[PDB]
């Protein structure tokens, strides 16, 4: 039972810290770029779990629901983050402050370029809409949450975060109609993010089985998504 | 481990 | 340059007519149920193309864009329609007025039951939200459209339909805030529909290669989606 | 055919 203004601040406080990784000394190859990505991701996944647990009410869901939600949305959340980080840097993908990939660098890994392009396209769209930080916080949480006691609780949590986004938009002062248009515009983009994550997951699974990159521990568990698949 | 981390 | 009220009416007039198919005399088997579905779908796909062309501005897009849009969203649109038709009939899937499948009938085809359940779940959600007909019209068009001259035109068309939905919701008279909440609620559901269509497409491709059902003509072209894949 | 139908 918390107001939207209060939930936004809570989300702000829950934001994961920046993961610092750097380009390898030697130039990139398919294998080393992928390696860097998996190393970055494993650290980010750890942070994602901590973030999730700071979302009011999340830990009250069934453990089964908590696992399924994270297993289904993780790549999408990682991508949403990457989009935010890259928002003011056209043509670039800011995976990490010191790991900034240029679009063309996608050529280093077979089939990643078209996905990078998808990523840059959606990022461009968010930039043109002038996505605000607080809006991003709400949307990111929305991605996790939109992915009987526990069901009831989840629906309530999704509603809370939705209400927060509505609140954030309303403080901009624009007309009711433009507020609605903005909201729709943002949510509509979300399907583009989901799409990118679907292609990213497919691609990553390929990279793994083509033994281009080794996938272990937390990343592997989440990628396999055994609990989610049942 | 995702399990350990959530149960934590 | 048409008002939202006018676009809604245009959409209403563009609604495809009902496709009438019936259960086969003999009880259903995996093969005959699938057959019925493909026969129903091929007719619906023909109607879908006609509908699409009645959407103001659609025919002005590049032919390449027109093809790609329909190839990417068709299953999702078919499902959205099925959801609308089934909305007041819990536990049932109204594929056609005279082809009403009970949930349990999903057992007839390997792996379709879980998808049916997904379908029924999202349908239930739309029912609980009391989705109105005019809202459905807008959302359905949104699914197609959200899936440089042509790009520009498309963005404008998507905006027009979005604005129509906003307009439809505003006529309900509820508060600005509830109007926003309703809009979000509806759009959020859309990802559930997309998800169902992704699983449906996968399943259907399986049924085809396991030679359970023959897939021809228009359906095959759309399922293969060669133009879309490039 | 989807092509024919759109070009129509
Ligand atoms: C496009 C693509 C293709 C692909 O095969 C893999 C990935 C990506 C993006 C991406 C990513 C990583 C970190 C981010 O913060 C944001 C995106 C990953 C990736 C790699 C290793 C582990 C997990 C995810
Ligand atoms: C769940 C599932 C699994 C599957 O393998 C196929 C289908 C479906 C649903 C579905 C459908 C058909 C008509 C509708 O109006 C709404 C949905 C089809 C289907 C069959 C043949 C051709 C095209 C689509």
């Amino acid at each position: 039972a918390l107001s939207p203004e209060q939930l936004v601040l809570t989300l702000l406080e829950a934001e994961p810290p920046h993961v610092l990784i750097s380009r390898p000394s030697a130039p990139f190859t398919e294998a080393s770029m992928m390696m860097s990505l998996t190393k970055l991701a494993d650290k980010e996944l750890v942070h994602m779990i901590s973030w999730a647990k700071k979302i009011p009410g999340f830990v009250e869901l069934s453990l089964f629901d908590q696992v399924r939600l994270l297993e289904s949305c993780w790549m999408e959340v990682l991508m949403m983050g990457l989009m935010w980080r890259s928002i003011d840097h056209p043509g670039k993908l800011i995976f990490a402050p010191d790991l900034v990939l240029d679009r063309d660098e996608g050529k280093c890994v077979e089939g990643i370029l078209e996905i990078f392009d998808m990523l840059l396209a959606t990022t461009s769209r968010f930039r043109e809409l002038k996505l605000q930080h607080k809006e991003y916080l709400c949307v990111k949480a929305m991605i996790l949450l939109n992915s009987a006691d526990s069901s009831r609780k989840l629906a309530h949590l999704l509603n809370a975060v939705t209400d927060a986004l509505v609140w954030v938009i309303a403080k901009s002062g624009i007309s009711s109609q433009q507020q609605s248009m903005r909201l729709a515009n943002l949510l509509m983009l979300l399907s583009h993010v989901r799409h990118a994550s679907n292609k990213g997951m497919e691609h990553l699974l390929n990279m793994k089985c083509k033994n281009v990159v080794p996938v272990y521990d937390l990343l592997l568990e989440m990628l396999n998504a055994h609990v989610l698949r049942g | 481990s995702l399990i350990d981390l959530l149960a934590d």
